[PDB]
């Protein structure tokens, strides 16, 4: 497997860049980013990564989500001057989330759990 | 009470701060789905009849 | 024999014509009352400091 | 997600899996179900 | 632009106890008109085929 | 009830200060074309697969009926 | 165009110029949708006129 | 303030009037209210029909006819019940396909998906035993063919079959017990629906964008009552057309013949909403393997919130494979209504294999690749 | 906690395991769990019964006989379902008398009392129309006598009566609709029971001392599970005695005769739990006034949380008057099984007058005097 | 202590009772139920 898995990575990278191009074209009309597509209810690591963030980053993420949901209700897209400024691949969460997942993988090899649970309501 | 100690805003001439210090009377709504009537249109609405 | 299988076909069709007419008018009236209630939301203005 | 995302994220390790003694004591409930079914149906010539 | 009249508002719309009987009489007349239109269209289209046409023909 | 930190100005107009269904006639052809532009690929691949497999099956069934004849 | 033409043909029970005009109006309205406004009327007229000239 | 003084006002206000809901919900989020309305319609028209039906093999068909002709408004009630079952299955199938498209069963809504699969199984059993009540040829022979699948289980198959029948064949005790079970199971459906809805209100609905929506929530009662009324009126139009203009369109003509246990029809087929399961069963030339395949389909439906990755519009590979899955299930629906033939057997086998491939291979693996593409 | 992660386990834990209950509750607080057990038993036995019963004239009596002699365990099921109605009414009556003795409907438990009175009315209607179903002489003639009492409302009389009957006399349409109504009403009973229990849990139960018990509360699920099990075993002993040794003791022998509309029995009396209302009706020499008095009894029952002052012990005058009320009600129960005689008419009139006097004069005025004596 | 206890304590005065206008506005609902029943049944020209 190692003989063919040396060059199976550039094909993965090309497919990933094509995928991100198409989806980022879809995302930019709503003013969203790739990291806004991660739900703290859907993943407890994302919920942990989101409380490790400074408050202005969280305020900006909430503002972008509110704008996108308003656009989705109105069946609209962003205007051309806003749409040309959109940066769908500017990460704000991937470093913190990668650190959180690495910590959870480290605790699991020693039999320890994660020091957080799912978000439980009511 | 003062707004700096109660609302605690960020400092700067951001778009939200400009409307907070001096709101404009020329409010623009979105008109892709509904066109507004002329402002100050009086009378009981025609939607009750409908 | 076709009458014997469906003895009330004429009455059913008259009732169906009345029902289709009434429901078709009510669809327009309900669409009107739906769009009236949702109008302050569909035309709201949100301004924020985010540009991205 | 919790089912296959946990296997793919590397969260399912041998140190986190249940022990072989735990699997022995949990799997002993299988004989209880067999004897409960035999008590309910009584489909035996076992009494002799 | 088009707007409901004030004097017509103060009579049939301001109280629900006046609005509801007006609603019921309007409902009665609307049902009568829909019944009339449907029956007239059906009898005009199927003229000569109904049982009453044969009975009135035999007079 | 789930405090959300956010900075905004929101404006809303009375529903008796705007129209209700008049813009629905203007936007109707554009919305039709936008709907088919967005869902064109999925509806087409559904139609191609369903009608192609159904047509192939019905054709071969007719050939099977013809093969039983004398 | 062809489906609308034959549908109106079979619905009216006779062959005349009405089916071509209706099919032209439908096809031209399909072409003219989404465009500024001389065009959602102008294109049904052009396709119906092509049908009428054909007849 | 007034709803703060009585518990029943408070619960109703919280869960019906002031319940927060995402503002960008489209008309694909109306299937639940329509399914609830169709369940209420089925319960009302069934309760009204039960006052004239007799569950005996000498009077069942005759009482159906007498209700059709002599009872005032009895034809409307009988056609409304028989076609409301089909519209109930249409609305529920579209609801499930919405959930499959958006991946709505994912965390934290695993309980909602599992209670949904439970509801669908109860619905299938309810409709199947309700169809036997007119005691026509299809009603008799379909119950004979389907309850004879218990003999595929070795050793104790015929004993379970005779215990369910009450005898050596489908006869009067079968009809009486089917009538009691059929009257009973809709109330279990109402309870399951109440539990299913109260499970969703813990976290709320998902939105068409697939993002977190806690920043943009509006009251349910003021806004989504009218939006649900619009869809209810569109459903009432289709219901009126089916009841009054084409009442036997979705039925079978053989169910108007009285039941004869000594002469089977040439083409025993179920109602249309059981045809995909029937095609899965007929495609496999082994009764035990067919029953196992149906059970594995429903096990894969239960295991969706734990093996499924991949959701709505922004996850484009699974979004494209959804339409292939939809074409596959409609091909299974069409294949069930056709006779056994080598090409239909082959095509049914391939379609069942593709359904299993989509459920168990595409949803975990392709979902994981697109998560790695988007966020790796 | 494991129950803190699934919302179903949280509700079940909160309302059945850890629910704080006063520790000094005696064995007269076991009426409600016994009533729920009897409701569940009636539902189970009836659902089993409906698989062998045919709801048509000229088949109903024969289907009950075939159930009794040919269905395995069918005699046990029928006798259990017949005597379970009597035990259900015994338990619910003792529950109501407990609430009357302790003043259990007072503030803040008025909704509990009102929902109880609604449950009692639905229980009465359910038991009556279920008693019509075997289609004997008592069934037919009791259904005739009771439903032909709508000719007391002026003008709109026999119209309502003929719409109830589906004809001009009690016949096959009346039996056929009574089967459907009787099958359906116990699910409304179960839902109303769930609402009734949920209304009590807002404030918890009263105690035999009649004081505030917030300082001395213990867990329900450990301490009051075995205490309910003891009373359930006593009820099972009485139930087993009634089923196996005296199965026809509480019934009427005339209901074993097939119904004859042209021949009436000598004495037409209902089941024992309907006898006090029958005595109130039969004592007054006017039909409209008898129906008005029957309605006034239940209106005074609804008004009891808003007019009734006075509880258990430490309020001794109303405590003593409770025993006169109990004797009055038991006398009305005895009088309903007798014949119409001038002395029995006079005694029944006096008993009805004292029942109204206690419900409307003693409970407010004597209770106010007790409050002025104790805390004035 | 809602009901007869409120009037025994003197909590029901001439004040805190509904006004004549309030009773007339509530009393105007009597015609609505009459008109609704006549609309539902339709006994036309049935008044003697
Ligand atoms: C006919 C051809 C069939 C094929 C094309 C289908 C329609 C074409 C347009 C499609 C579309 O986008 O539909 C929405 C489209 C416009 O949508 P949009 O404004 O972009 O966005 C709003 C949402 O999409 C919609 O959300 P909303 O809730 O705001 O709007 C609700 C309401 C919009 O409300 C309306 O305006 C509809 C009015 C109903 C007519 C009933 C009249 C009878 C009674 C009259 C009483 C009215 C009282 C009002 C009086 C006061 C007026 C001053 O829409 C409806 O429910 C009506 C049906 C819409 C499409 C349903 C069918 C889709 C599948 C196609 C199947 C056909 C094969 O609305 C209409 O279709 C209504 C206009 C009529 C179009 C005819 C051609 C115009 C040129
Ligand atoms: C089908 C079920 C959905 C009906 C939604 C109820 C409603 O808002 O009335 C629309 C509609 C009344 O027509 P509309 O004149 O266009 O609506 C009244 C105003 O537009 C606006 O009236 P509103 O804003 O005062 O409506 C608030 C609504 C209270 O609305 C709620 O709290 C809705 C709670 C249930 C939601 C059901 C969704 C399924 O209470 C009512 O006035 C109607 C109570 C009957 C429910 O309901 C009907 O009576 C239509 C038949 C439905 C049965
Ligand atoms: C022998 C018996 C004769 C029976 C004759 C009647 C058979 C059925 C009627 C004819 C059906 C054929 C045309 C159907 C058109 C339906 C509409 C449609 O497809 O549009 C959906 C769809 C619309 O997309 P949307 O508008 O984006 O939703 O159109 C397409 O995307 C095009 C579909 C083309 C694929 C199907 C082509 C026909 C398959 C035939 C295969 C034959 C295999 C031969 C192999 C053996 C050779 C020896
Ligand atoms: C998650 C699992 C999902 C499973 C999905 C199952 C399928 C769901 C969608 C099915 C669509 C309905 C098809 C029903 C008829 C099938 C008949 C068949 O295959 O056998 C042919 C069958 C037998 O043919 P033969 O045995 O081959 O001769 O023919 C018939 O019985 C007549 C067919 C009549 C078709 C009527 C079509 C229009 C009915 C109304 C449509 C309403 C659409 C939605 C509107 C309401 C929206 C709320
Ligand atoms: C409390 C609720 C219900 C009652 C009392 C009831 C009762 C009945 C009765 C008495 C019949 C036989 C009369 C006839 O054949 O027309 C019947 C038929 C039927 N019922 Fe219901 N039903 C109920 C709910 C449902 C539900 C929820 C479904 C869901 C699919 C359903 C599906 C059917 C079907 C398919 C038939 C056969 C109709 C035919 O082909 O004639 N029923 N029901
Ligand atoms: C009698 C049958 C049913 C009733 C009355 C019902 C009712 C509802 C209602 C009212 C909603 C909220 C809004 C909506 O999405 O429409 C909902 C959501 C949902 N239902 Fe159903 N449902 C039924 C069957 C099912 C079935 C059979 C499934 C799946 C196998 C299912 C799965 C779901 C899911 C996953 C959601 C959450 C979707 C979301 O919020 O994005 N339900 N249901
Ligand atoms: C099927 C019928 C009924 C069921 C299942 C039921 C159930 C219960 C249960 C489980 C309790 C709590 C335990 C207990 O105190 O026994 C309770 C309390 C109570 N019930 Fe019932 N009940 C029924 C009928 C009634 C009726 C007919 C009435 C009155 C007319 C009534 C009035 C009350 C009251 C006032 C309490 C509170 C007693 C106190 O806490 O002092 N219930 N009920
Ligand atoms: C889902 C619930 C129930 C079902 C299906 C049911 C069913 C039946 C059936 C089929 C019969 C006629 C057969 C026979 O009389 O042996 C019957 C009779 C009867 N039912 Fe039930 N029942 C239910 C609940 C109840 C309840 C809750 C009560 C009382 C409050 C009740 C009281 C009676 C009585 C008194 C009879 C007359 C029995 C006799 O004298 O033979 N039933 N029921
Ligand atoms: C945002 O999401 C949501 C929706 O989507 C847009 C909804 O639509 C609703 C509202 C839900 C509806 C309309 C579905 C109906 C609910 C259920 C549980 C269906 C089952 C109930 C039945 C059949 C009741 C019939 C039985 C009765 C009355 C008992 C018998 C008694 C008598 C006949 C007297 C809610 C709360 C919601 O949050
Ligand atoms: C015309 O006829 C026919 C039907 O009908 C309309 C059919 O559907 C089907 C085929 C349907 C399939 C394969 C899907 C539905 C399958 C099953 C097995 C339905 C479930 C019902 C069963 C097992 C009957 C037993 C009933 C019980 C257990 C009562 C429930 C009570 C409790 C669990 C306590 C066929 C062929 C048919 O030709
Ligand atoms: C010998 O004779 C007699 C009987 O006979 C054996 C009796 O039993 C009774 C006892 C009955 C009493 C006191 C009245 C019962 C109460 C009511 C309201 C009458 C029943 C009403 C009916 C049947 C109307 C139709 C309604 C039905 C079936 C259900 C309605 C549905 C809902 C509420 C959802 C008496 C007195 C009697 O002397
Ligand atoms: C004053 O203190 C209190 C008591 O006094 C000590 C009580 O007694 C109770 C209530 C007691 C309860 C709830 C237990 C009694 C049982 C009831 C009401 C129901 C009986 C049911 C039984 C035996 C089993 C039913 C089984 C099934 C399978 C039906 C369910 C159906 C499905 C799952 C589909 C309460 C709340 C209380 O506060």
């Amino acid at each position: 497997t190692s003989l063919l898995k040396q060059v199976a990575l550039p094909v993965f990278n090309s497919l990933a860049t094509t995928y991100r191009s198409v989806v980022g074209a879809k995302l930019a009309k709503y003013g969203l980013r790739f990291d806004d597509l991660q739900d703290p209810l859907k993943d407890e690591d994302v919920a942990e990564a989101l409380r490790r963030l400074p408050p202005d980053v969280v305020v900006a993420r909430n503002c972008r989500l509110r704008r996108a949901l308003d656009l989705s209700c109105k069946h609209e897209a962003l205007p051309k001057d806003l749409l040309e400024k959109q940066t769908p691949e500017l990460s704000y969460l991937q470093d913190v989330l990668n650190e959180v997942r690495a910590e959870r993988r480290e605790r699991a090899q020693l039999g320890a759990p994660a020091p957080y649970t799912r978000i439980y309501y009511d | 009470s003062d707004a700096v100690e109660v609302f605690k805003p960020e400092t700067g001439l951001t778009p939200t701060n400009r409307l907070s210090m001096a709101p404009t009377p020329y409010i623009k709504y979105d008109e892709h789905n509904h066109k507004r009537f002329p402002p100050g249109t009086e009378g009981r609405p025609f939607a009750y009849f409908v | 024999l076709a009458w014997a299988s469906y003895p009330y076909q004429d009455e059913m069709r008259v009732m169906g014509i009345k029902a289709c007419l009434m429901i078709s008018i009510l669809i327009g009236f309900a669409a009107y009352s739906k769009r009236l209630r949702w109008a302050p939301i569909k035309s709201q203005r949100i301004v924020m400091d985010v540009v991205n | 997600p919790i089912g296959v995302w946990s296997v793919f994220q590397g969260y399912v390790t041998p140190a986190r899996l249940p022990s072989i003694q735990t699997l022995t004591r949990v799997g002993a409930w299988g004989g209880v179900v067999v004897v409960g079914g035999l008590y309910m149906v009584q489909p035996w010539d076992w009494l002799a | 632009v088009m707007r409901l009249s004030e004097a017509l508002y103060q009579t049939f719309f301001k109280r629900s106890t006046v609005y509801i009987p007006m609603l019921l009489v309007g409902a009665y007349f609307s049902n009568e008109a829909i019944d009339y239109a449907v029956d007239k269209m059906w009898t005009t289209r199927n003229k000569g085929k109904l049982f009453s046409d044969i009975i009135a023909e035999r007079t | 009830r789930q405090n959300i930190p956010l900075r905004e100005i929101l404006y809303q107009l009375s529903p008796y200060q705007q129209d209700v269904i008049r813009q629905t006639f203007t936007n109707a052809p554009k919305t039709f074309l936008r709907f088919f532009k967005e869902k064109g690929v999925g509806l087409a691949t559904f139609g191609v697969l369903f009608f192609g497999i159904k047509g192939y099956t019905e054709h071969e069934m007719h050939q099977e009926r013809l093969a039983e004849r004398y | 165009f062809s489906f609308t033409d034959a549908t109106v043909e079979n619905m009216r029970g006779k062959h005349d110029m009405t089916s071509g005009m209706v099919a032209g109006a439908v096809t031209g309205f399909l072409f003219g949708m989404g465009r500024p406004m001389p065009q959602p009327v102008a294109w049904p007229l052009a396709f119906a006129g092509a049908a009428v000239a054909a007849d | 303030r007034m709803h703060n003084k009585i518990q029943l006002l408070s619960v109703l206000n919280t869960h019906l009037v002031a319940y927060p809901t995402p503002m960008n919900l489209n008309y694909s989020w109306n299937g639940g209210s329509l399914a609830g309305m169709m369940l209420a319609s089925q319960m009302l028209t069934g309760i009204l029909l039960a006052m004239h039906y007799v569950g005996h093999v000498d009077y069942a068909f005759a009482s159906v006819q007498h209700l059709m002709t002599d009872v005032p408004s009895g034809m409307i009630l009988r056609y409304a019940h028989a076609n409301g079952a089909s519209l109930f299955f249409i609305v529920v199938y579209l609801h499930v396909l919405r959930g499959m498209y958006y991946g709505s069963g994912a965390q934290p809504r695993e309980i909602v998906w599992i209670s949904g699969v439970v509801i669908l199984l109860v619905m299938i059993i309810t409709a199947f035993i309700g169809y036997v009540l007119p005691w026509g040829q299809m009603s008799f022979w379909g119950a004979t063919v389907i309850t004879s699948l218990a003999t595929a289980i070795p050793v104790v198959g015929k004993h379970i079959m005779y215990w369910l029948w009450g005898g050596f064949s489908v006869d009067n005790p079968t009809l009486n017990r089917f009538y009691s079970f059929h009257y009973t199971l809709p109330f279990i459906l109402a309870g399951l629906s109440v539990f299913h809805i109260a499970a969703l209100h813990q976290y709320g609905s998902t939105n068409p964008l697939g993002v977190n929506s806690q920043s943009s929530l509006i009251s349910f009662g003021s806004y989504f009552g009218a939006k649900d009324l619009v869809g209810a009126l569109f459903l009432a139009l289709v219901f009126s057309i089916l009841v009054f203009f084409y009442p036997d369109l979705l039925g079978h003509p053989d169910n108007l013949i009285p039941a004869n246990p000594y002469s089977t029809p040439q083409h025993i087929v179920p109602e249309w909403y059981f045809l995909w399961v029937y095609a899965i069963l007929r495609s496999i030339p082994n009764k035990a393997m067919g029953v196992l395949a149906i059970g594995l389909v429903f096990a894969s439906l239960f295991a969706m919130p734990f093996i499924g990755l991949g959701g709505g519009k922004f996850r484009i590979i699974t979004e494209w494979l959804y339409w292939t899955f939809l074409a596959d299930v409609l091909l299974l629906t069409w294949l069930g209504g056709n006779e056994i033939t080598p090409i239909t057997s082959f095509v049914g086998q391939c379609c069942t294999a593709y359904l299993f491939f989509y459920l168990l291979v595409c949803q975990p693996l392709v979902g994981y690749l697109e998560t790695q593409f988007a966020h790796g």
